[PDB]
C-alpha cells in the first residue's frame, strides 16, 4: 500500500478527506505441456535400431 | 409596570416634572414585574469532586467523579 499525507497550519483536517485503502493483487497461472513423443514399429526395433539408449 | 415605565420615559417630551407618588407606583409595578422573571442559579460541582463510596460507583460509567462541564471537543477539529 501507498500513502498520501495533508498539509494544515493547525493540524485541523476537518474540511479534507481522508486516504482510501485499496488492495490489489498479481495473478500467476499455469502453462502449456512441454511433450515430447516418439514410435517406432516393432520390425525397426528389432533389426535397425541400435543403441537406443 | 409597562405603562408606568414608558410615561416616566416620556414626561420630559412635555417638559414637566413627576410627583413622588407616580415614581412610588413605578417602583413597586416595576419590583413585582422583576420578581415575576427572577430565577436564581445553582452552584454545581467542580468536576474533580470525588463522590463518596457510598454510592456505589462502577466502571464502565463515569459515576468515579461528578460530571463536570463536558469540553465536547472530539476527533481531529480540537486538534
Amino acid at each position: 500500500h501507498q500513502f498520501s499525507s495533508l498539509r494544515t497550519p493547525t493540524g485541523d483536517i476537518s474540511g479534507q478527506n481522508k486516504n482510501n485503502l485499496i488492495s490489489g493483487k498479481a495473478t500467476g497461472r499455469v502453462g502449456n505441456y512441454i511433450t515430447v513423443a516418439v514410435e517406432y514399429q516393432q520390425l525397426e526395433e528389432a533389426i535397425k535400431l541400435n543403441q537406443l539408449e | 409596570a409597562v405603562g408606568y415605565q414608558l410615561l416616566l420615559r416620556m414626561l420630559s417630551d412635555y417638559s414637566l416634572e413627576p410627583t413622588p407618588q407616580v415614581l412610588s407606583n413605578a417602583q413597586r409595578s416595576y419590583d413585582a414585574l422583576m420578581t415575576d422573571t427572577l430565577v436564581v442559579p445553582s452552584m454545581r460541582r467542580r468536576g474533580d469532586f470525588p463522590v463518596g463510596q457510598g454510592n456505589k460507583y462502577d466502571v464502565f460509567t463515569s459515576d468515579r467523579y461528578y460530571p463536570g462541564d463536558l469540553p465536547l471537543i472530539d476527533g481531529d477539529i480540537p486538534n
